[PDB]
C-alpha cells in the first residue's frame, strides 16, 4: 500500500491528524488523530460547581454557548434544580441562533472550498448562472450583476497574485465537478452567507451579552433581568431588537443554504454512496419548554443497525438507559487508563508516548454506548426525527429532495442519507428546522412575560458535605453532548467532557473497533494521494472540531 | 494594490478569536481577507490542507521576510518538549518560533496568548505559558480577552498598517486605546455603586433595575478593557453586565478563571 | 391581517420626531408601515394630498373611532386664536382636540409637544403649550427629547399593541423603561466625575482622555432619559458625551433651551 | 376657469398651501403660502452667541445639522476665528452624509409617487420588469425575485384593505405614463433606498452624536475629540467605522438613483420643457479645506438672466457683493415691516391679517438679490458648477444623459435643466458628486491626523462691549443659506435666517414680482382641477422645507 498523512487539515476547529494506507487508489485503513490537549476537565476540577460553565465554555469558540450550557445543565442535575420557564426559552434562542450561525459557516467558510473551484469560477457565464436558479430558488440576490459583481471581486484577488486563503486549493482535481456557472453561484452564496450568520450572532449576543462566549447563564437559571418597563435590563425595546435579527436569518436559510445542499448533491451523486461511517446513532432531545427541564421541542433516540423502525424513544435528559450505557476507553489514545469508563468515574491521566499504529495514537478518547461505536451529529439528529415521524423534518427532507429531483430526474432514499451528503444533509435540515425554534420560543417568551411571570433564576444552595452526581445532556450543532460533574465537599471532584466529535472522531476503542471518521474513509478513492481531497470531503461532513474532541 | 500579508498561527486555541473576526464588521471578515489584509495562512479558512498549506507558509514565510505580522491564539505548551501540541509532527513552539524570526510585527490575540489564559489556569496540565514567554527577545502586542472585541485586533493592525507603527501600549504591551482603564472607571453602573444600590441575586429588584453587580462579582474594579464603551457586536449596548451578569475578569490575568464568579474584586 | 391604526397630525414640528422613524431598526419604518400599524394618516409620507388626504383622515377617523393611537409631534400654538399654525383654513389646535375625542391612546412624541420644547422657549412668540395643556381631560403619553431614540416611542407603541395597554409610566406621563431615571445616574463617565476628571475645554487633555463633561455645562445631573444606555442609531457607542459634548438637557423641561449649553447642572 | 386650494401639500417638510387659478385647462396665476411660524428668530434673541446653533438646528429636523453649521459660521464670521481644519473636515463629511440621506429621501419617499402608480405595479411582469435595465444598471438588486417579492408587498397591502399612507393616491391617473414593469422597479428602489439613506445617518450619528439633531459642534469647531490610541474618543477604531458606512452609499447613489433620474425624464420628457422658476442663479461655495475658512470643494456664484457664460464667481463666504445684495421683504407676508431689509437690520414683527390675493399671504418672507427674485438649490449649484466649467459636474450630468439618450434616442440640452426635470437631475447629480466629497475629507481627516495635528477647537473670546456683525454661508441641500447674528454687549441683538425655501417659496416681493414657486407653476396642465397632480409634480422638485421657510 502507500501511506498518507494530512497534517494539519484544515477547514475545521483544531488540530486534526488523518492518516491512510492506500491500496490501488482507494483508502484501506485510516487514523483519526487530534494532535493538541489542554486537559480542561482538569482545569475546572476542585472549583466551586457555580464557576464550572465559565471555565468549560472555553473548550470551544466555533461550538460557543454549548459547553456553558451543558455544564449549567449538569450542576442543576446534580443539585436536582429545576430551571424556571423564561430561562430555558433564552437558552433556546441563544442555542438555535448559535447553530444557525455555525451551520452556515460549516456549509460556506468550511466544506465549500472541497466542492467549489474558484478558478472555475472565472470562465462562468454570470447570466446562463442566474437562469439555472429559475424555478430552484426565490432569492433575491442571484441576479447576473450580482455574479459579476463576485466573479470580479475573485478575477481582482487572482490578479493581485495573493491568493490568501485561496493559495494553493484543488483548482482542476479531477473530483471538481461543477459547471463554471455553479462554482460562481456557490462563491457568490459563500460571501452571502458572511451577512446571514452575522445576524444569527446578533441575536446570541443580545441574549448572551456578546459572542463568542456567552455570559449570561447560571446554575439556577440566566442572569438576564426581565421586566419591560426597565431601564437598562431586558425590556421590550431589547427583545423587538432581538426578534429584528430573528427574522432576518430565514430567506438565506430557506432560499439559498437549503437550496445549494441540493445542487452539491446533484452534481455529486456518488457521494450518496460512501463516506458511512457507523449504523448506530444517538440524538438527546432538544430545547426544553417546562418548568421541570423537560418537554422538548426536538426529539431524541438511540438507533442500533440502521433499523429506524425499531429505534428507541429518549424523551429525557434523566434517562437512565442512556446514562448507563456511555463509556470512554483510552486503549489507542495517551492516557493511562484504558478500560472503558463511565464518565462519572472517569480519568484523564496524559500518557503520550510518540505515535503507533497499532498502540497509541490519539488526544481523542474512544465513545462507546453499550460496548458499540454510535455516530452523533446531525445525520443522527435527522435520522432520529424521521423514525419519530416527526412531520416537520420529513417535509423538510422533501423539499432538499424535491429540488435534486429536479436536477437529476431521481430521488433520494433513506439508505442514501447514511453517506457524506446524507451528513450534510441532515445539518441542512436542523439549520431548517432551528428557524421554527427562534419564532416558536421568541413567541412563548413574549407570551410568559405577559402573563406576568418575570422569574429567571433560582438561587442554589450546595451541601458542604456529601458525594452526588450529574449529567448534562445537549444536542449541539455536532451532535449529543454531556457534561458529568461530582461534587464531593462542596466542590467539583470530577469533571469529564463526552462530547460529540469525541464519538464521531475517537480512534481504535477496547475492542479495536473503528470509530465514525475511521470507518467512513474505507473505500474512499484518492485520484491523487498527494492533494487527497477525497479524504478531506468525507472527514468535513462530520464538521470537527479537535479543542471539542480532546478538551 | 499589493495588501500586507499576515500569518496566523493557531496553538492551544479554542478558535474563538478567530470567530470573533466573525462578527466584526470594519472591516467585516471578507472586507478583512479580500481588501486590507493578504491572509497567507490561516487553518480555520484556507483552501489547502496538508502538504500544500505547510508549502503555503514557507513560501509565504519567504517571500514576506520582515512584512508579515504574524498572529497566534492560544497558549503555548513547554512540559513534556512541547507535544501537547503537535503540528505537522512538530511542537508549535517550534512552527511559532520559526515564524517569529522574520516577523514585521507579532501579535497575541486573545487571553491564552497574551497571558496564559484558562488553558494555564488550574493546576495547568500542559505547562501553557504565553507568546511574550516564548519570544522573549520580541516585542509581543498584547490583545487580551476571550475573545477581545475583534477591532481591538483590528484596529491594531490597521494602525500598523496605516501609520507604520504599533499603537501607543501600556506597561503589558496592550494598546491604550482598548485597555488604557479599568472597567470599573468607565462604568455606566458607577452611579448605583457610588450609591450603594446594589444586585444582591439575579432576577432580584435591584437586577431588574440595571443596579450594579459589584455584589455579584463584577471584577470590572480590577481588569482593564473597553467592554463598557466598545461593547461587543455592534448592535449597541451589549456587554456583559449591561446584559445583567458580572465582569469576570477574562481580560486581566490572575482574575478570570482564577477568581470564582461570585468572588469579590479588590476597589482601588 | 388587520394592523393597528395610527393617526400622525403635526402641528409646529420641524419634522425631526417624524425623521427619527427613518434612522429605527426594530421596527425599520417600512416595517412599521407595511406591517405592525397602518399609518393612516402622515403628511410627510402620504401619497394623497390636499381633499384627498382630509377625506383619508375623516374617513379614518369614524372607520377607527375608539381605535387608532393618536401621535402629536410640535408645539401647539394658543396665542390669536390659533393662527400661528393653519391647516385646510383652521387652527391645528382643532384638528388635534377634534382627533383626540375618538383616540384609544394618546403621545406626544418630542419635547415640543410634550412639554412646549424650543417653540415655547423664551418669550414665546406664539403661545405654544403641550399636547396635554390642549387636551386636559385625556391622558397624553410624554415621549419628550429633541428627537427622542425613536424606539422610545416605537416600544410604547408595541406595549400597546401587544399587551394592550400602555407602558408603565411615571408622575410626567413618560415611560419609565426609557425615562425612569437621571442620565448622571446611569452614565458611563462617572466615575470621572468622582474622581473630578474633568474636562474644562473641549480639545484639552480630560476631553481628549473621554473624562467627565460636567464642567463643560453637562445637563446629565438634572435630565431623565435613556440616552447613555439605549443611546441612538444602533451602531453602538454614540450618544452626546460619548462623542464629546455635554448632555443639553433637551428632555427635559427648564432645562433644554432654558439654561446656556456650558452653564452648569444642579447636582442631587 | 377656477380657484383652487391644495392644503396640505404632503410630502414636503411643513405645513403648505399652495392655491392656483385655472384657466382653459392650465395654471394661470399661483399663491403659495407657508402656514405655521413658530419665532425661532425670536427665540434666540438675547442669549449667548455659543448657545445660539444649539437652538436654531431645531428649524428643521429634515435638513437637520444644516441650522447647526450656519449658525456657529456666522459666530465664527462675527468674532473673526478661523475654524481648526480637522473641525472642518468633521462638519464636512457630517454635511454631505446628511446631504445624501435627505436627497435619497426626497427622490423616493418625498417625490416618486407624483410620478409612480402602485395600482400599475400589480400588473407588471417583474421578469420583463427586470430585462429593463440590463446595460443600464449593474445595481445587484434588480432581478425579477426581489420585484417579485417587492411585487406581493403591495399585493399583501392592497389585500388587507388598509392602504394607509398609499390610500387615495392619484392612481390611473392621466397624467401617470410609467408602464407596470417601471412602476414596479420604482417601488423596489423606494424600499431599497430607506436602507441606503440609513447608512448614510449612520455616518452622520457616529461624528454627530446623533441624529437629527447633531451635538458636536461649538462655535470655534467640534467637540469631537481627536485621539488615534484614546479610549472612549474619536480613534482610528471609530473612524474606521466612520469609513465603513461612508464606502456602503455609491453603489445605491450610482446604480439606483442616479438611473432612476434618467428613467422618470424618458418616460415624462414634455417636464423638461415647464416649471421654470427664475432666470436668476445663487448658489455659496461649500465644504472648506483650509485652516481659515476658506478653498472650498464645491464652487458658488451667481447667474443671472440664465447666461452662464457671464455668471459671476463667489468664492468666499465674506465675499461683500454676496454679502450686500440680500434682503428681505413682508409687502405679501403677514409681518408688519414691508419694505427690503438687510437681514442685520431684520426685523420678524407678527402682523397676521388672514389670506388676501393682493395683500398678505405667507409667513414666508421674500428674498431678493440686488432687487431680483432668484432661485437656489441643487438646480442653481448644478448651473453654477458647468458655468464654473467643473468637470465632475459635467461627467456626471453627461452619464444621466447617456442613459436618457440610450432610453429614448434623444438628447438633453442646457436649456431644458430650466424646469421640474432640471431641477430633479441637478439633485441626483449633487448626491452623487457628495459621494467624492465623503471619500476625500475621510481621507484628508486620516491624513492630517496621521501628520500630528489633532486639534479640533479654537475657544472663543467674546467682548462683552462693541457692537459686532457676523453671517454664517452653507449650501444646504435645499440651496443657499445663510444665518446673521448682531453681537451687542455679549449677547444676541438681532438674528436673522435667510433660508433657502424662503427662496424659492417666498410670495410676491415688494415690486409684486413673482417668486420661484409661483412663477414655476404659470403653464402647468391639470388634467383634472379635484385632483390637482401636476402642481405637486413641479412644486415638489423644489423640495419645499417650509419650517425652514418660515422658521
Ligand atoms: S483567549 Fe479565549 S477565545 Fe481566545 S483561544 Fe483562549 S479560550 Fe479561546
Ligand atoms: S462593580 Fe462592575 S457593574 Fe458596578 S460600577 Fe464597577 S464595573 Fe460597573
Ligand atoms: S421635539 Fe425637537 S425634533 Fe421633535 S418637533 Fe420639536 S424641535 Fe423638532
Ligand atoms: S456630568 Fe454628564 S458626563 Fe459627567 S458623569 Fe454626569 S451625566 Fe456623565
Ligand atoms: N457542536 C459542537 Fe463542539 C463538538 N464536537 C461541542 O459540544
Ligand atoms: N436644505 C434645507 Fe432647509 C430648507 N429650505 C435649510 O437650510
Ligand atoms: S469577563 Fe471579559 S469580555 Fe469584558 S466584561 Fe469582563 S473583561
Ligand atoms: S441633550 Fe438630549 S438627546 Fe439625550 S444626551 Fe441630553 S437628553
Ligand atoms: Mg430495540
Ligand atoms: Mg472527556
Ligand atoms: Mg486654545
Ligand atoms: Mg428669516
Ligand atoms: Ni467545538
Ligand atoms: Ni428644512
Amino acid at each position: 500500500s502507500q501511506r498518507i498523512t494530512i497534517d494539519p487539515v484544515t477547514r475545521i476547529e483544531g488540530h486534526l491528524r488523518i492518516d491512510c494506507e492506500i491500496e490501488n487508489g482507494v483508502v484501506s485503513k485510516a487514523w483519526a488523530s487530534g494532535t493538541m490537549w489542554r486537559g480542561m476537565e482538569e482545569i475546572v476540577k476542585n472549583r466551586d460547581p457555580r464557576d464550572a460553565w465559565m471555565i468549560v465554555q472555553r473548550i470551544c469558540g466555533v461550538c460557543t454557548t454549548t459547553h456553558a450550557l451543558s455544564s449549567v445543565r449538569a450542576a442543576e442535575s446534580a443539585l436536582n434544580i429545576d430551571v424556571p420557564v423564561n430561562a430555558q426559552y433564552i437558552r433556546n434562542i441563544i442555542l438555535a441562533a448559535h447553530t444557525t450561525h455555525d451551520h452556515i459557516v460549516h456549509f460556506y467558510q468550511l466544506s465549500a472550498l472541497d466542492w467549489v473551484d474558484i478558478t472555475s469560477a472565472l470562465q462562468a457565464d454570470p447570466t446562463k448562472a442566474s437562469e439555472m436558479l429559475k424555478g430552484v430558488s426565490t432569492w433575491h440576490l442571484n441576479s447576473p450583476e450580482e455574479f459579476t459583481k463576485v466573479q470580479n471581486k475573485i478575477k481582482d484577488l487572482v490578479a493581485s497574485g495573493q491568493l490568501g486563503i485561496f493559495a494553493n486549493g484543488y483548482w482542476g482535481h479531477p473530483a471538481m465537478k461543477l459547471p463554471p456557472e455553479v462554482n460562481l453561484i456557490a462563491v457568490a452564496h459563500y460571501l452571502q452567507a458572511l451577512e446571514c450568520q452575522r445576524d444569527a450572532n446578533r441575536v446570541v449576543a443580545l441574549l448572551g451579552g456578546k459572542t463568542p462566549h456567552i455570559q449570561n447563564l447560571a446554575v439556577g437559571g440566566v442572569a438576564n433581568p426581565i421586566n419591560l418597563d426597565g431601564l437598562g435590563v431586558l425590556n421590550l425595546e431589547r427583545l423587538m431588537y432581538i426578534k429584528s435579527f430573528i427574522d432576518k436569518l430565514s430567506d438565506f436559510v430557506e432560499q439559498v443554504y437549503k437550496v445549494d445542499t441540493a445542487v452539491i448533491a446533484a452534481f455529486y451523486p456518488e457521494w450518496l454512496t460512501r463516506g458511512k461511517g457507523a449504523v448506530n446513532y444517538l440524538s438527546v432531545p432538544e430545547f426544553p419548554t417546562d418548568s421541570k427541564n423537560g418537554s422538548f421541542l426536538f426529539p431524541g433516540g438511540y438507533i442500533e443497525n440502521a433499523d429506524l423502525s425499531s429505534y428507541r424513544p429518549i424523551t429525557s435528559h434523566s434517562d437512565e438507559y442512556l446514562i448507563k450505557g456511555i463509556q470512554e476507553s483510552a486503549k489507542h489514545s495517551w492516557y493511562k487508563d484504558e478500560a472503558p469508563q463511565a464518565p462519572w468515574e472517569g480519568t484523564t491521566i496524559p500518557a503520550y508516548d510518540g505515535w503507533s499504529d497499532d498502540g497509541k495514537y490519539s488526544w481523542v478518547k474512544s465513545p462507546t454506548f453499550y460496548g458499540k461505536t454510535v455516530e452523533v451529529g446531525p445525520l443522527a439528529n435527522m435520522l432520529v426525527k424521521l423514525a419519530a415521524g416527526r412531520e416537520s423534518t420529513q417535509n423538510k427532507l422533501n423539499e432538499i429532495v424535491a429540488i435534486y429531483q429536479k436536477l437529476t430526474g431521481n430521488t433520494l432514499e433513506v439508505a442514501q442519507l447514511h453517506s457524506t451528503l446524507g451528513r450534510i444533509i441532515g445539518r441542512t435540515v436542523h439549520c431548517c428546522e432551528l428557524q421554527d425554534i427562534l419564532q416558536n420560543q421568541y413567541s412563548a417568551l413574549i407570551t410568559n412575560i405577559g402573563k406576568g411571570d418575570h422569574t429567571t433564576f433560582v438561587k442554589p444552595n450546595i451541601p458542604a458535605t456529601g458525594e452526588f452526581k450529574g449529567v448534562g445532556f445537549l444536542e449541539a450543532p455536532r451532535g449529543m453532548l454531556s457534561h458529568w460533574m461530582v461534587i464531593k465537599d462542596g466542590i467539583i471532584s470530577n469533571y469529564q467532557a463526552v462530547v460529540p466529535s469525541t464519538w464521531n472522531s475517537g480512534p481504535r476503542n477496547f475492542n479495536d473497533d473503528v470509530g465514525p471518521y475511521e470507518q467512513s474513509l474505507v473505500g474512499t478513492p484518492v485520484a491523487d494521494p498527494n492533494k487527497p481531497l477525497e479524504v478531506v470531503r468525507t472527514i468535513h461532513s462530520f464538521d470537527p472540531c479537535m479543542a471539542c474532541a480532546v478538551h | 494594490p499589493q495588501r500586507p500579508p499576515v500569518i496566523w498561527i493557531g496553538a492551544q486555541e479554542c478558535t474563538g478569536c478567530t470567530e470573533s473576526l466573525l462578527r466584526a464588521t470594519h472591516p467585516t471578515v471578507e472586507n478583512l481577507v479580500l481588501e486590507t489584509i493578504s491572509l497567507e495562512y490561516h487553518e480555520v479558512l484556507s483552501a489547502a490542507f496538508g502538504h500544500q498549506v505547510e508549502e503555503n507558509k514557507h513560501n509565504a514565510l519567504e517571500k514576506y521576510k520582515g512584512q508579515y505580522v504574524l498572529v497566534v491564539d492560544g497558549s503555548i505548551p513547554l512540559k513534556d518538549n512541547g507535544i501537547y501540541c503537535m503540528v505537522a509532527g512538530e511542537p508549535i513552539v517550534d512552527h511559532i518560533r520559526k515564524a517569529a524570526e522574520g516577523a514585521a510585527a507579532i501579535i497575541a490575540i486573545g487571553s491564552c496568548s497574551a497571558w496564559g489564559g484558562v488553558a494555564a489556569a488550574g493546576v495547568n496540565p500542559t505547562g501553557a505559558v504565553s507568546l511574550q514567554e516564548v519570544l522573549p527577545g520580541k516585542t509581543v502586542i498584547n490583545i487580551p480577552g476571550c475573545p477581545p472585541n475583534p477591532h481591538n485586533f483590528l484596529a491594531t493592525v490597521a494602525h500598523i498598517i496605516t501609520y507604520g507603527k504599533p499603537p501607543k501600549l501600556d506597561d503589558k504591551n496592550r494598546p491604550t486605546f482598548a485597555y488604557g482603564r479599568l472597567i470599573h472607571e468607565h462604568c455606566e453602573r458607577r452611579p448605583h455603586f457610588d450609591a450603594g444600590r446594589f444586585a444582591k441575586e439575579f432576577g432580584d429588584e435591584g437586577h431588574r433595575e440595571g443596579w450594579c453587580l459589584y455584589h455579584l462579582g463584577c471584577k470590572g474594579p480590577e481588569t482593564y478593557g473597553n467592554c463598557s464603551t466598545l461593547q461587543f457586536c455592534d448592535v449597541g449596548g451589549v456587554w456583559p453586565v449591561a446584559i445583567g451578569h458580572p465582569c469576570y475578569g477574562c481580560n486581566e490575568e490572575g482574575i478570570g478563571f482564577h477568581k470564582g464568579i461570585h468572588q469579590l474584586a479588590n476597589v482601588e
